[PDB]
RNA sequence: AAACUGAAGAGUUUGAUCAUGGCUCAGAUUGAACGCUGGCGGCAGGCUUAACACAUGCAAGUCGAGCGGUAACAGGAGAAGCUUGCUUCUUGCUGACGAGCGGCGGACGGGUGAGUAAUACUUAGGAAUCUACCUAGUAGUGGGGGAUAGCUCGGGGAAACUCGAAUUAAUACCGCAUACGACCUACGGGAGAAAGGGGGCUCUCGCUAUUAGAUGAGCCUAAGUCGGAUUAGCUAGAUGGUGGGGUAAAGGCCUACCAUGGCGACGAUCUGUAGCUGGUCUGAGAGGAUGAUCAGCCACACCGGGACUGAGACACGGCCCGGACUCCUACGGGAGGCAGCAGUGGGGAAUAUUGGACAAUGGGGGCAACCCUGAUCCAGCCAUGCCGCGUGUGUGAAGAAGGCCUUUUGGUUGUAAAGCACUUUAAGCAGUGAAGAAGACUCCGUGGUUAAUACCCACGGACGAUGACAUUAGCUGCAGAAUAAGCACCGGCUAACUCUGUGCCAGCAGCCGCGGUAAUACAGAGGGUGCAAGCGUUAAUCGGAAUUACUGGGCGUAAAGGGAGCGUAGGUGGCUCGAUAAGUCAGAUGUGAAAUCCCCGGGCUUAACCUGG
RNA sequence: GUUCACCACGGUGUGGUUGAUGACUGGGGUGAAGUCGUAACAAGGUAGCCGUAGGGGAACCUGCGGCUGGAUC
């Protein structure tokens, strides 16, 4: 199925995830359908740690995409603010 | 769709014509344009056009091993 | 096969394939009946064989032995050729 | 092929396993390679002091 | 790495004073040389060439700031990538180096001592906007506009900074730096200008050396 | 605002000159090797050769909430020999669970580049298709049957395994019954499903037929896409058509018949080489070279061939047949495939550990609990690269001694040393110590659901179960200059010069050349120059080379006008008034993946690196 | 099960392309106190060179035609 998950980038011991819509069978960092945000696990209090296009996220939800438990909680903690 | 225009260089098949599609292609290094032509086999269901006519063909699904274009408009006949 | 599940899938494949081959052969013989009737040019016999080929064709197509598209194609084409026999 | 043994003195003989690099000798016709001194069986130059790495000579202590 | 050997023969090879010794006494009596470069021969025949001039100027700047070739070539690469005159930008970077800034602010008698002061985690830096000092040990840290420099509380009473200050008083304090001796603090208010830096370093020679 | 910035020449033909013209050099780069040397850290990279052969371990399982069950295991209830606190035998009763039937997965993820010059790739489009899981709907899920694996009974086999009789369950299999859609229709009518499980009549996980999405896959078209003509003609299912078959689907995909077509100097055919791309290197650019690591596409899985199951494979760790090779064998027969991760042998100039954890991001299974995951996240080794830091810092002269040179007395090594005064980065020792974690479970409340205050779903709180790395990053103390410098070069190009030895020898050398008894060119020493934990050499690409010249060269005599003409294809082409809008120009729209490059910012102490636009 | 069709391995025959080697043989180059001459450069001592033919140990010579990239005139 289509999933919304995180593709790891950054560097060793300093991850930086990209929130991507992807075919489930593809590699985590491989081919994806749309990049709809990012996530900085380690970040400073005065810097954007989570950005995520809500319109495209909702479009893919209605369309059939299944978020992972990480991106789902990321939206959970990003829309409550 | 996609429509090409060219002369009929062959018609001696049943429901089939070859169309000469001229094109200008620019040399990647020397900048001049060279006249280039491709022969496209088209479908001539009613066997109307003869060789030498200027016709228009349009892309369709394959009809035969090498035929995927069909005649859509005969615009001019030979003299 | 190197793992237990690979071996199990192998023997399962054998059983499934025998079961399906019997039904594929049945489809082929009910179609050969209609083909022989058509080759004889006998409208009555062709229709009578076609009426028994129909509920085997589209029943094994539902089972998956052939595709629904194949069953529909054979149904339509055999009916066309039979109706062509006066 | 023919290769040149540079430096003063060498231990090479028949059936000696040597390492060969590029670089022709200007005044030797047909010699287009140099023998690496200190590589496999070609010993370095004994009392070399200045350009020792070019002749596989260890640093005197 | 860094140069460790004798420093006055560097100035002797350059033919000028590189500030490699504290200004406790004039450069002339400090060496009784600098009429001739180091070694046996010194004053030679077979006059220098354009490449010799370019190399000597580049080595002059490199030895002034204690920076080696790989770092200095990255400096030139960035200076030519940056908008503006390449030599001006290279001099601006070399003057914005943290060890040179603490030297110019007077906490080290010479640039080598200022570098060894920065490297030993005795100098703290506060980036503009940040409300916190951090102890840094990287001498080649560039400072932006408004960066603050301070001395670690553990080493504010140093018997070498307490005369580096009085020596900087006799040598002269740049305007683009603001120094408070009482609190042993400084501010890098602006990168220095080519009209403030001495007009005896020919950076055109470096820019023409770095063009094959 | 910005992305808009970029271009050097020298030596060598001559007695000398100018030109021509080759050769050589200074630069940058590398998955590099080698020689000498070697302190540390961050981040990357690491079999380019034998798609050679592979010992050993691991790389794909999971579900008992589909099923019969009970091999082990742990309990629980009773039999209690009770041996009085020893202790056993019956029971699937429970947690669970080996093998077995069943489902889902194993078609992904991972590897390699052999084949492939085009069923490939890139760009742009198309129509004649299928699509498990996921999203939203629609119609249902009714009622029967015959089996069978395990389990038995008896054999055969050295093993691998196997043969027969009996025989139980199911969401296994097969009829029958209905059918909103769906399929065929001559449009009158015909035929086609399914399966149950779970929580307290409901809800839920399922199953069936199907519609629209989304995803993925298959198919088609046009253009672009290496060298050779000392390869010019190539094709007979060939090119097109009809009827038939075949496919999920167009189609000579196949077949019978009919016609004689199709392709080719705009390079067919035949040959050599090769995975293609984003990109990478070089270059002022245009170009030239290239296709490691990261990402897309393709192909392959010991070699050849065939298919099965399935939504998807003609299947890397599946099947069958054949082959070569290795192994086992009781000689009758059997087993296997590291181009998964480690690792071995071998080849090579040359490329690493038979490490840890699923904590994080993902993937498979499951209602969950949880299990699996050599993907991945980490750790190990290696100066292989890039970046950063250190090996101390000041002061110190009748300018000590020693070395070297010298006009024999001066110069030089040189503030260099010593002596004094300090400092402790990195390494070491001791402490402290974030972040990577997403808050599982449980409890409460709210809303939906319902016959229901249940169950389930979602939302909101409380709670702290969860870290391989790891003795973390960082931070703070202690000690003491203590633990830390080599390499190449020094005639010119090309920065840096003298002695001694040697005597066209020994040797050097990229080129020009040097070496003959006073060698700044050999070898050693002083001194210096350039780089610096590296420095040289070799290999290789571009550059300089305007030396294939498009940008941007030439042909009277330096290389170079065909012996001359006629002419085919092709290239190019007068004046004026119109049409057209193909080229051309402009605009809009869609696309040109991301990463990379460049510009503006942001985060690691800086930088490398990461990252937003 | 049998039989036919298709087909992989394997086999047979006849050619093509191409690598390595081959007695011997051809020219090309490099090497020094060699042998034989002296063909070219000056009008190089018969101007040279080009095509072609014949001849000659060898540079070459001779004929025919051509050229000036020929002195002297």
């Amino acid at each position: 199925m289509v999933v919304i998950r995180l593709a790891r980038g950054g560097a060793k011991k300093r991850p930086f995830y990209q929130v991507v819509v992807a075919d489930q069978r593809r590699a985590r960092d491989g081919r994806y359908i749309e990049n709809i945000g990012f996530f900085n696990p380690l970040a400073k209090e005065s810097e954007e740690a989570v950005r995520l296009n809500m319109e495209a996220y909702h479009a893919w939800i209605a369309k059939g995409a299944q978020p992972s438990d990480r991106v789902a909680s990321l939206v959970r903690a990003y829309n409550k603010a | 769709a996609s429509v090409l225009t060219g002369r009929v260089v062959s018609d001696k098949m049943d429901k089939s014509i070859t169309v000469l599609i001229e094109r200008l292609v620019r040399h990647p290094l020397y900048g001049k344009q060279l006249r280039r032509s491709t022969k496209i086999k088209a479908h001539d269901e009613n066997n109307v056009c003869q060789q030498g006519d200027l016709v228009r063909i349009k892309e369709t699904r394959p009809i035969s091993k090498t035929k995927a274009w069909t005649l859509v408009d005969v615009v001019e006949k030979v003299e | 096969a190197n793992t237990a599940q690979a071996r199990k899938r192998a023997r399962q494949n054998t059983k499934r394939r025998q079961n399906s081959a019997s039904q594929r052969s049945m489809v082929r013989t009910y179609l050969k009946r209609v083909d022989a009737a058509i080759a004889a040019k006998d409208y009555d016999a062709a229709t009578e064989a076609y009426k028994k080929a129909i509920p085997v064709l589209d029943r094994m197509a539902d089972k998956g032995i052939i595709h629904k598209n194949k069953a529909a194609r054979r149904k339509s084409r055999l009916n066309k050729t039979i109706k062509g026999l006066q | 092929v023919s290769s040149y043994i540079g430096g003063e003195g060498h231990n090479l003989q028949e059936h000696s396993v040597v390492l060969i690099r590029g670089g022709r000798v200007k005044d030797l016709p047909g010699v287009r390679y140099h023998t690496v001194r200190g590589a496999l069986d070609c010993a370095g130059v004994k009392d070399r002091k200045q350009g020792r790495s070019k002749y596989g000579a260890k640093k005197p202590k | 790495a860094r140069y460790i050997g004798p420093k006055l023969k560097l100035s002797r090879r350059e033919g000028t004073d590189l500030g490699l010794k504290s200004g406790v006494k004039p450069y002339d009596v400090k060496t009784k040389k600098a009429a001739r470069p180091p070694g046996q021969h010194g004053v030679s025949r077979n006059k220098t060439s354009e490449y010799a001039l370019q190399l000597r100027e580049k080595q002059k700047v490199k030895r002034i700031y204690g920076v080696l070739e790989r770092q200095f070539a990255n400096y030139y690469k960035e200076a030519a990538r940056k908008r503006g005159a390449t030599g001006e930008n290279l001099l601006a970077m070399l003057e914005s180096r943290l060890d040179n800034v603490v030297y110019r602010m007077g906490f080290g008698s010479t640039r080598a001592e200022a570098r060894q002061l920065v490297s030993h985690r005795t100098v703290m830096v506060k980036k503009a906007g940040r409300d916190e000092f951090v102890r840094v040990n990287i001498p080649s840290i560039q400072l932006q506009d408004g960066d603050v420099i301070a001395i670690q509380e553990k080493s504010r009473e140093q018997l070498r900074i307490k005369n580096a200050i009085e020596l900087a008083t006799q040598r002269g304090i740049p305007e683009w730096l603001d120094v408070d001796h009482s609190k042993l603090q400084g501010t890098f208010k602006k990168a220095p200008d080519r009209i403030d830096l001495p007009a005896e370093i020919n950076e055109s020679l470096i820019v023409e050396l770095y063009s094959k």
